[PDB]
């Protein structure tokens, strides 16, 4: 009916944005402290955007057994890369906050490879959690209702109760501290304010709606004519996030 | 590779480890350059090269003075420069302004901040109060200066204004100048350096992220 | 009075200028016009040697063209095996403010100096397996800018006190002191026969000295600003000078003036290092704009660029067999080009 | 103070000088004779290069 | 420079002894240290190697498993813990310092050893076991099973002199280079698998048993020895 028109429109937009973002993220990877985080987020963004675009292109056809299995695997890689990117954005925000609040510690007594250690820990924990949820919840795999619900809510608690508050608070704290400390030096760094608000707004409006959808589907019965729309809009929004991360973080 | 070559490689790895350890140890300290022509009180602010070590709030500081147009290239990586100036003397004040203008506009100190110590303000207070010598005789623009004892304040604010106007003209925001007023019996001269250095390191940190 | 002596000086300076011009008949750019340009040279980073944690300020090749020593502001000398990237020694200095680095021709000693106003000679081939200070040479008033070994007992040092010295390391004394420069002596190049050496100072002039006599044979004056680098032609009858003028100049000793100037309008940065190829046809010059330029010494034409450093090239050496060029920069790395 | 300068200038005024053409030809002849032994000018084969 | 080895004595088979070499006069931590033993009336045999930093330890195939080498850098002591002692371990145990960098002179100091009395591989062959020869020039030959010439241009032959009742002394390293303190009368030459040590103007206090070693690869193998008797 009518809604399939919106489905097709947003699918096409998501595919185009994912192509653009894959190109941009690949360029960011090729051109490469903060550099480790940027490269890791670029790699995770490439994985997420490729998975998303080719999952759409795979969805352009009716379900086939091998095709459906590939669909499932790429869906799981999509969600895994999503979580890794969110954790890495939180890591970048916390790093900026430490460099402002603890400047001499950051310059002098900070371990040289802390970025590598934290990035590896994020990848490992994200793999553990995402793979566990994939094992417990997939249709072509070892699905289990109660335990899948447990693991889904555990990941939801993680994201929307640690990784979102930590980024929002770190960015607001950096904002207020640099505003306090820039009342003497006259350059008055409006670029920093712009970048912080841009990063947080992109996070909260583009990246987080996918977790919001997966919360709403569980706890608020939705009709189908709006569910596909919600998911495809969340698709477009997350694509915009993973495509804007390079220009927001690397180019400036 | 031969056995000799393998053992040479192992020696090289141990040299790398020792190098890295010493480099980290060096990273934990902050390096300052003490400048000031003479009759300024450089030796008495923190009560070929003389090196003075001090720490404030568990942060190590390391200060050098020599005893400049060519060896100043060596100090392009110091945290800050500590330019000490005698604010009591007016015959030598324009010389101090030219010296500061040379330091500020040097092509290697284009990112180095200056902690400016307008030293000997008790002697300035005596000279201004007694009124024997007048700034206007040396700086004509002082008869037409009003502050933004009142007269001693006008004098010291005027001198600091000249230095900060040299700083502001050509800085372009890559480095600033912190002017402090000091005596010869002042003990709060390492906290001043420490606060200025936290601000400097905050700027450098906010500049690694291409933000400021 | 003093006016009479100054007038005699002016007359003699004009007589020098007359004699130099009476010997100028055909420029080197005019005798070299009809020979084949060497074309582009493509040199690539073969070795890049990590390990210094501060700005590299000086390096010297060894005579065997395999070992080299590098000085950095981190206060450590490192002797490298260039064929294998290995580190042979790591010498910790008493003063981290080091500006010069000399490897003795024999290979038994290395020397360094800087703002400490002291040349320290280091014993490499001892028992006990450590490098220990052999001799601390004191007597210069200003910072040491260069030092070059003549043998295992003689070293010539240039200082910022506007003076050079000839030292006997065993006795630790100034055997011959060279005066005549108004400004800080920044560079020093020894002749291939080691009977003469040339000096470059901040007085925008270069002077040719006699080691045995202590006398300034010639003064070469064409630069608009200070001279940072200097080097004999391998023949020993010419030398090149680098300045903050963004220019190199080639001076003859027998004709007794300049021969050729190496400049381009596209480069406006000072020259920090100069070295020659084995035949003298190439003139390697390092620049403040973070890349070295190769010049056809006989045609004043850029034959190539060595762009691999992301800070200014502070030092530059060519091996005695001419195989490799080693460049160090303020980016803590130094590279070997072939 | 200045007697030293005039003495040095006198010692430098009386020096034997060859014409610039002869010096240029000598440098050119040196560069031509050793052009075959200069690796950075004419690159040596990969077997000879130790880097 | 002084390496004083301790331990030593009589042990019944199956016992266990720890030999200690105390280092004085040099930077012990920068040196890799060897244990080289000599049977009562036979040649030199290599036991174990510990590198500077204790990173790399190599043992001989005869003593692998039942021997253990360790160093105590702050106390400047080198240890060899011997277990399961056999009747083929009765020897004088020398301690040898070796430093490895470009241009080094490894195997340059040998300590006076201790006597223990318990009651593939390159084959270095110095066929001439004894040659009579003063004031003249004599030559000693060593042959190797495989070429000692590495592709890095280095050929790894070492010449040692063991005078009567004295620790062996390095004469030549890498078959061309003379050790420090060795008179210029000696020289060495040869190619892979064929070597020679010629001494011109043979003098007294310069006769003993000459050995050749390969340091091309572990295990280090010595030669049988060539004895020069007046
Ligand atoms: C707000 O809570 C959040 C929890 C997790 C996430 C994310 C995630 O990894 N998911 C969500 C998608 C999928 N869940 C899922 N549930 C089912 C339920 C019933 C029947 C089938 C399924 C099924 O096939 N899959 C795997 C886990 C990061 C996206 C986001 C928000």
């Amino acid at each position: 009916s009518t809604v399939h028109t919106a489905y097709l429109v947003l699918s096409s937009l998501a595919m185009f944005t994912c192509l653009c973002g894959m190109a941009g993220n690949s360029m960011v990877i090729w051109l490469l402290p903060f550099c480790i985080y940027i490269l890791n987020l670029a790699a995770a963004d490439l994985l997420f955007l490729f998975s998303m675009a080719s999952t759409l292109s795979l969805e352009t056809q009716p379900l086939v057994n091998t095709t459906d299995k590939v669909h499932e695997l790429m869906k799981r890689l999509m969600y895994f890369a999503y979580t890794v990117g969110l954790s890495l954005l939180t890591a970048i925000s916390t790093q900026r906050c430490l460099s402002v609040l603890f400047p001499i510690w950051f310059k002098c007594h900070r371990p040289r490879h802390l970025s590598a250690w934290v990035c590896g820990l994020l990848w490992t924990l994200c793999l553990l959690m995402n793979g566990l949820t994939s094992s417990f919840c997939s249709k072509f795999l070892k699905f289990n209702e109660d335990r899948c619900f447990r693991v889904d809510m555990v990941q939801a608690a993680l994201i929307m109760g640690v990784l979102t508050p930590v980024m929002t608070l770190s960015s607001l704290t950096l904002f207020v501290w640099v505003r306090r400390s820039s009342q003497q030096w006259r350059r008055q760094p409006t670029r920093l304010f712009v970048v912080v608000l841009a990063s947080v707004l992109v996070f909260l409006i583009c990246s987080l709606p996918l977790s919001i959808y997966w919360f709403v589907l569980y706890w608020l019965s939705l009709p189908p004519e709006m569910q596909v729309l919600c998911f495809s809009l969340s698709r477009l929004s997350s694509s915009v996030s993973s495509s804007a991360n390079p220009v927001i973080y690397f180019l400036v | 590779v031969s056995a000799e070559d393998k053992a040479a490689a192992e020696r090289s790895k141990m040299i790398d480890k020792n190098l890295r350890e010493d480099g980290e140890k060096a990273r934990r300290t902050l390096r300052l350059l003490l400048l000031g022509a003479d009759n300024s009180g450089k030796s008495t602010i923190v009560k070929g090269i003389f090196e003075t070590k001090f720490q404030v709030d568990k942060v190590n500081f390391h200060m050098f003075d020599v005893g400049r147009r060519k060896w100043i290239q060596c100090f392009n990586d110091v945290t800050a420069i500590i330019f000490v100036v005698d604010s009591s003397d007016y015959n030598r004040l324009q010389e101090a302004l030219n010296d500061f203008k040379s330091i500020w506009n040097n092509r290697w100190l284009r990112t180095i901040s200056v902690i400016l110590f307008l030293n000997k303000q008790d002697l300035l207070a005596e000279k201004v109060l007694a009124g024997k010598s007048k700034i206007e005789d040396y700086f004509p623009e002082f008869a037409r200066y009003t502050t933004p004892d009142p007269r001693v304040t006008r004098a010291k604010y005027f001198i600091r204004k000249e230095f900060v106007d040299i700083s502001t003209a050509s800085g372009d925001g890559r480095h600033i100048c912190y002017p402090h007023f000091t005596c010869a019996v002042d003990t709060e001269n390492a906290r001043r350096i420490f606060n200025d250095c936290k601000d400097i390191i905050l700027q450098m940190n906010l500049r690694e992220y291409n933000l400021v | 009075e003093l006016d009479q002596l100054r007038q005699e000086a002016e007359q003699l300076k004009n007589q020098i200028r007359d004699a130099r011009k009476a010997c100028a008949d055909a420029t080197l750019s005019q005798i070299t016009n009809n020979i084949d340009p060497v074309g582009r040279i493509q040199m690539r980073t073969r070795r890049t040697l990590r390990g210094h944690l501060a700005k590299i300020y000086a390096m010297h090749w060894g005579t065997d063209s395999r070992l080299l020593v590098s000085a950095s502001q981190d206060g450590k000398l490192i002797i490298w095996d260039s064929y294998t990237t290995n580190k042979v020694h790591a010498i910790p200095l008493r003063s981290s403010w080091v500006m010069t680095c000399a490897y003795a021709p024999s290979g038994n000693y290395v020397a360094c100096g800087g703002l400490d106003n002291i040349c320290s000679i280091y014993n490499l081939k001892t028992r006990e397996g450590n490098v220990r200070v052999s001799r601390e040479l004191a007597g210069h008033t200003g910072y040491l800018s260069c030092c070059r070994f003549l043998d295992d007992n003689q070293i010539v040092t240039s200082s910022g006190d506007t003076t050079c010295a000839l030292w006997d390391i065993e006795t630790g004394q100034q055997t011959t002191t060279f005066t005549g420069h108004t400004g800080d002596v920044m560079s020093l190049s020894l002749a291939p026969d080691t009977r003469l050496f040339v000096s470059g100072a901040c007085d925008a002039s270069a002077k040719l000295w006699d080691v045995r006599e202590g006398m300034c044979r010639q003064t070469f004056t064409g630069h608009e600003s200070d001279i940072n680098a200097i080097c004999f032609f391998p023949n020993g009858n010419a030398f090149a000078t680098g300045s903050d003028d963004a220019t190199c100049r080639l001076f003859d000793l027998r004709a007794d003036q300049e021969l050729m100037t190496y400049s381009h309008d596209n480069i406006i940065c000072g020259i920090t290092s100069v070295s020659f190829s084995k035949s003298g046809r190439l003139l390697l010059a390092g620049y403040d704009d973070f890349n070295c330029n190769v010049w056809d010494a006989l045609k004043a034409d850029r034959a190539g660029v060595l762009a691999g450093h992301d800070n200014r090239v502070s030092c530059l050496g060519v091996t005695d067999d001419g195989m490799a060029v080693a460049t160090g920069s303020w980016d803590s790395f130094l590279k070997i080009w072939n | 103070q200045a007697r030293k300068l005039v003495e040095q200038l006198k010692m430098e005024a009386n020096i034997d000088r060859i014409k610039v053409s002869k010096a240029a030809a000598d440098l050119m002849a040196y560069c031509e004779a050793h052009a075959k032994e200069d690796p950075l000018l004419t690159p040596v084969p990969a077997s000879e290069n130790p880097f | 420079v002084q390496l004083v080895e301790s331990g030593g004595g009589l042990v019944q088979p199956g016992g266990s002894r720890k030999l200690s070499c105390s280092a004085s006069g040099f930077a012990f931590s920068s040196f890799g240290m060897h244990w080289v033993r000599q049977a009562p009336e036979k040649g030199l045999e290599w036991v174990a190697y510990i590198s500077s930093g204790s990173g790399t330890i190599y043992y001989a195939d005869t003593v692998k498993g039942r021997f253990t080498i360790s160093r105590d850098d702050p106390k400047n002591t080198l240890f060899l813990q011997m277990t399961s002692l056999r009747s083929e371990d009765t020897a004088m145990y020398y301690c040898v310092r070796s430093i490895y960098y470009y241009g080094s002179s490894p195997f340059d100091f040998w300590g006076q050893g201790t006597t223990l009395t318990v009651s593939s591989d390159i084959v270095m062959t110095q066929a001439t076991s004894s040659v009579p020869v003063p004031g003249e020039s004599v030559s000693i030959s060593c042959r190797s099973s495989k070429s000692l010439l590495h592709s890095n241009g280095n050929t790894y032959l070492y010449w040692f002199l063991q005078r009567p009742g004295q620790s062996p002394q390095l004469l030549i390293y890498r078959m061309s280079n003379l050790a420090s303190g060795v008179p210029d009368r000696f020289s060495g030459s040869g190619s892979g698998t064929a070597f020679t040590l010629t001494i011109s103007r043979l003098e007294a206090e310069d006769v003993g048993v000459y050995y050749c070693m390969q340091h091309l690869e572990y295990p280090l193998t010595f030669g049988a020895g060539t004895k020069l008797e007046l």
